[PDB]
DNA sequence: CCCATCACCGGCAAGACCACCTGCC
DNA sequence: GGCAGGTGGTCTTGCCGGTGA
């Protein structure tokens, strides 16, 4: 359901993926990673068809993550044709989650 | 006898002012105020108590005061003022040796309270006042408060840049607590004689009736401030130049490594505790957290958004991107153990060992990473070096003064056994002759880089050291039990080689510190580690040395009977009941003993030191009386005191060779002015730097 | 006896 | 540490502290 | 303009280690 990345298949699945897409910066080791991780897998199938869902492992991925100044995670970024339209760090709520979304689609 | 104190307008180093001083005298029983105009006259009150045949109490002013009024007169009155030593008295130099335990001594009159946390075993005029009750306030406080009513910043030390009543009160507050300091150290029977009024006699009877203690202390503090004034002929070109070629070597194992070794993120910030979303439970595998307490999608009162990062409530991690940095120990341990390494040896704080030992021992697979264990112990090798003598706070380069010399402190009597401390920078730890870049480092210090100020002709350096120091007191307090057949045999040859050779060492300086860890207690582990076996060969060696000459059990048992009654052990710590917590030193002075498995080493350690001590003070006295001068505008000039070492710039090779016999005559006089049991010796080097000289 |  | 001892000093990493920023009242 | 909270520096400790005798 959620799109995997990977650095070599970031440009070509999120700068220029026509859609908007939500990328989410995570780590193993991180706590509220695995608290929105849900999150993610309910919004992805949610939105399936106005957004779609990506998730960009730090550790895996060490190429695309200093491109976009990772300070803290889970990183939330909204690309909208190629550009960051809104980034959220932290591992926010279902409403939330669904508030930023329909506020910046 | 009279107690004074004056005040100046900076350190030695650059004062260039008097302002006031004060005098107490016990004939007189008043005190003198001498505002800057007045200089002349506090002079002529100091020399007229000379005169008499007196003594002039100050508090640092073998250090500080006595050297500050000789520049100062020279400069502002044009008159040449010398106190002799012999007539000057500080309370300093008694209160370090009276009372040399104040680490543990002064915990409570903090814990009951009483003494102000930052004056903690502290030797200083206000510590001491506080602890006698004098106190009235800092002078540095009531400064402070006039500026910041007049709306000025304070900037460090400028309330001593001109004079005003408040110093010269100040100053009076700090002649009464010298005179305080004075009284109640005299008032220690073990080295003052209570029969003597030592406040109401001549300087001869307060040097022949005190302990002989209290003459050592002031006669080394003396001649070490000296040391101090003259400095070590310091290479700066020659540092500034090798720390060009550490910097470039550092930059390419950095660029080695970080190749290796690429960036990563990791947490970085966290405060508070990851907790369960559910339960609320705490989960502290995780790392630490941070959950925002104001944020939203939306501001307040077509709402407009918040572009904030984060909402309220929404937990965190902090992160960092990091580059491997080989000076972290951490950065060290995780690409290690990411890379197969098993951690054996842990710290008692939850983090695995990574020292010199573990890293000459790890043990990986990528062949690319046990080649990167070896760029880092070069690199932490090379950052000690370039930390030491260029880019530390108390680098080599940061301390060369405008003649062109190192001008390191000394504490005469910083440590409890009686040794000295060395500090601003530590002269008695420059990197050794025998270690990486040692002989480029010891070569920057010596009298060759200094030139003679009439002939311009580069000094000559003479180096002198007593020869197996420690091992040689052991043979003097074991003789009695083994009726002096150990300090016979240890003169034939050389002891340290012939330990070499017996224990199959590889290095003299093996053996040195093998004969030292053994004869101090070091456990069969230990053994075998200084001599890079295990436990089995340190217990080999242990009975081999310890039943060749088995009467250093019978010293150690007889130091127990003398210190310690009985005991017990609680928790980490031994519960010690003390018959007497310390060792009559070579010249009387109580030696704290802080341990029992220490005591032969403070018994030892002190007795090598107070003879080391005596050794620079009859050196010294002997050059004098054979017409040597000392001084760089003289014949001869201490440069250095490591222990039981001495490093002397001489004006020609003819001076330096008188120096070195000199020295040996004056440690031959030493062992005999104590009745020694063994012989004691020194070895001399002349040469052109320490390199050479050692 | 003692020395110290 | 079933204890080598005595010392100084360096960098890293974490807290403490502080001026000064947003955002809401 | 105050209050609460956040941000970015500077300072201070403590840990862990290396240098000498
Ligand atoms: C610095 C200085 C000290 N003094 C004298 C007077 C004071 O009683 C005494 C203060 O010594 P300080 O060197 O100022 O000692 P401190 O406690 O302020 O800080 P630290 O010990 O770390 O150095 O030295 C002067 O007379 N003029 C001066 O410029
Ligand atoms: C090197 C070393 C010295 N010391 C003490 C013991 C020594 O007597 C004192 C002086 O050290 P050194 O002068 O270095 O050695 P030494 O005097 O015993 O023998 P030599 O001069 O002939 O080379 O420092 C130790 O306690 N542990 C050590 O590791
Ligand atoms: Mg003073
Ligand atoms: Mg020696
Ligand atoms: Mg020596």
């Amino acid at each position: 359901k959620i799109i995997h990345l990977t650095d070599d298949s970031f440009d070509t699945d999120v700068l220029k993926a026509d859609g908007a897409i939500l990328v989410d910066f995570w780590a193993e080791w991180c706590g509220p990673c695995k608290m929105i991780a849900p999150i993610l897998d309910e919004i992805a199938d949610e939105y399936q068809g106005k957004l779609t869902v990506a998730k960009l492992n730090i550790d895996q991925n060490p190429g695309t993550a200093p491109k976009y100044g990772i300070r803290g995670i889970p990183t939330l970024l909204l690309f909208k044709n190629g550009e960051v339209a809104a980034t959220k760090v932290g591992a926010l709520s279902k409403g939330q989650l669904k508030e930023f979304l329909d506020a910046n689609l | 006898m009279i107690v004074s104190a004056i005040a100046a307008n900076a350190l030695l180093e650059s004062v260039t002012k008097f302002h006031c001083g004060v005098i107490y005298d016990y004939s007189t029983a008043e005190y003198v105020s001498y505002r800057p105009s007045d200089f002349g006259a506090y002079l002529d009150a100091l020399e007229a108590e000379v005169a008499r045949g007196g003594l002039i109490v100050f508090h640092n002013g073998h250090k500080y005061d006595v050297p500050a009024l000789t520049k100062l007169a020279k400069l502002q009155l044009n008159r040449e003022f010398h106190l002799p030593r012999e007539n000057c008295i500080d309370t300093l130099v008694l209160s370090r040796l009276i009372h040399s335990n104040l680490k543990d001594t002064d915990m409570g009159l903090l814990r009951s309270g009483k003494l102000p946390g930052k004056r903690f075993g502290s030797h200083a005029l206000e510590a001491w006042g506080y602890r006698l009750g004098e106190m009235k306030g800092e002078y540095k406080d009531d400064f402070k408060r006039m500026l910041e009513e007049q709306g000025e910043e304070y900037v460090d030390g400028m309330e001593w840049w001109n004079f005003n009543e408040e110093m010269m009160d100040y100053n009076v507050q700090d002649v009464v607590v010298t005179k305080a300091l004075l009284e109640k150290l005299l008032s220690d029977k073990h080295y003052f004689p209570p029969e003597i009024d030592f406040t109401d006699v001549g300087y001869t009877t307060f040097w022949s009736e005190s302990l002989e203690a209290v003459d050592i202390e002031h006669r080394a503090a003396w001649l070490l401030a000296k040391q101090e004034r003259n400095g070590f002929p310091f290479d700066t070109k020659a540092i500034e130049e090798l720390y060009v070629e550490l910097a470039a070597r550092r930059s390419e194992l950095l660029r080695k490594l970080t190749e290796t070794f690429g960036s990563w993120y990791q947490p970085k910030g966290g405060t508070e505790m990851f907790c369960h979303p559910r339960t609320g439970k705490p989960l502290p595998k995780y790392p630490r957290i941070k959950t925002p307490k104001v944020g939203g999608i939306f501001k307040k009162p077509p709402c407009e958004l918040d572009t904030r990062e984060y909402v309220a409530g929404a937990p965190y991690t902090p992160v960092e991107h990091v580059v491997f940095n080989p000076s972290s120990r951490d950065h060290i341990q995780k690409k290690l153990q990411e890379a197969g390494w098993v951690p054996t040896k842990y710290t008692d704080k939850g983090a695995p060992v990574v020292d010199d030992e573990v890293l000459e021992g790890v043990r990986v697979d990528d062949p690319e990473k046990q080649a990167a264990i070896d760029l880092i112990k070069e690199y932490l090798m090379i950052q000690k070096r370039i930390g030491q003598s260029a880019e530390g706070d108390k680098a080599w380069l940061r301390y060369v003064a405008e003649d062109g010399k190192i001008h390191g402190s000394v504490n005469p009597n910083g440590a409890v056994t009686g040794r000295a401390t060395h500090a601003f920078p530590n002269l008695a730890q420059i990197p050794g002759v025998r270690s990486p870049y040692g002989e480029q480092c010891r070569a920057a210090f010596g009298a060759e880089h200094h030139l003679d100020g009439i002939t311009g002709k580069p000094w000559v350096q003479a180096g002198i050291d007593a020869s197996g120091l420690e091992l040689r007191c052991l043979a003097h307090f074991m003789a009695r039990f083994d009726n002096g057949e150990y300090a016979h045999e240890i003169l034939n040859g050389d002891i340290h080689t012939k330990n070499q050779i017996a224990a199959e060492l590889p290095t003299r300086d093996n053996a040195k510190t093998f004969i030292y860890g053994f004869l101090y207690g070091a456990g069969d582990e230990k053994i075998g580690q200084i001599v890079g076996a295990g436990k089995e060969r340190g217990k080999e060696l242990k009975k081999k040395f310890l039943e060749n000459t088995p009467a250093i059990a019978a010293l150690r048992e007889s130091i127990q009977q003398t210190l310690v009654e009985s005991s017990q052990w609680v928790a980490g710590e031994q519960q010690v009941k003390w018959k007497r917590r310390w060792i009559k030193g070579l010249d009387g002075r109580k030696v704290h003993v802080r341990s029992p498995h220490a005591a032969l080493n403070t018994l030892l350690q002190s007795a090598g030191a107070l003879i080391c001590k005596l050794w620079i003070i009859k050196t010294e006295e002997m050059l004098v009386e054979k017409g040597l001068k000392h001084g760089w505008d003289g014949d001869f000039a201490y440069m250095a005191w490591v222990h039981d070492e001495i490093q002397v710039g001489c004006r020609t090779e003819e001076i330096a060779q008188v120096v070195i016999e000199t020295a040996q005559e004056a440690m031959r006089w030493v062992g005999d002015h104590w009745n020694f049991r063994c012989l004691l010796d020194t070895e001399g080097k002349m040469g052109p730097n320490w390199a050479i000289c050692h | 006896d003692t020395d110290f």
